[PDB]
């Protein structure tokens, strides 16, 4: 039930 | 395609079975949401509710996970997005 | 630019304040991840976690969410998918 | 504690 915040980005 | 792991918080094993999910939703799919529904359903059924997942090859995210389930890795022309929550 | 509403599970007033926040968001970020991570916490803040953002040109995705709690629109030249779970 | 699935795609 722990959790992280995780942001992705396509990048060029 | 090999996999590109570009994140992950999620056991080796399981990074192995997303990928080989993924590789089998590419040969069977080429429309994305379709490859997304594949890998979720797959998920939900081997390791619970309730996965999560995006395809695409131009996006951004910004999601919660639950610890040790989250995987984002290229595959072929698309970047894939998988993890639990909720 | 104008929104538009591609599918929704959402009070009208939450889908007006999704739009009103990713216009906010749109203002300040280029980068789709800000864009996404400036509206997911928003959302966490005013309606409770556990919100989930994915912002891009070129997307498919397969979600579960809570009832209510799900909308993807467009605005400018971005599909913008924001939907609560866990 | 309801839930839906639901899936997105940008078309052309």
């Amino acid at each position: 039930t722990a959790t992280r915040d995780a942001g992705t980005q396509v990048r060029l | 395609r090999k996999a590109v792991i570009k994140n992950a918080d999620m056991s080796e094993e399981m990074q192995q079975d997303a990928v080989d999910c993924a590789t089998q939703a590419l040969e069977k799919y080429n429309i994305e949401k379709d490859i997304a529904a594949y890998i979720k359903k797959e998920f939900d059924k081997k390791y619970n509710p309730t996965w999560h997942c995006i395809v695409g090859r131009n996006f951004g995210s910004y999601v919660t996970h639950e610890t040790r389930h989250f995987i984002y890795f290229y595959l072929g022309q698309v970047a894939i997005l998988l993890f639990k929550s909720g």
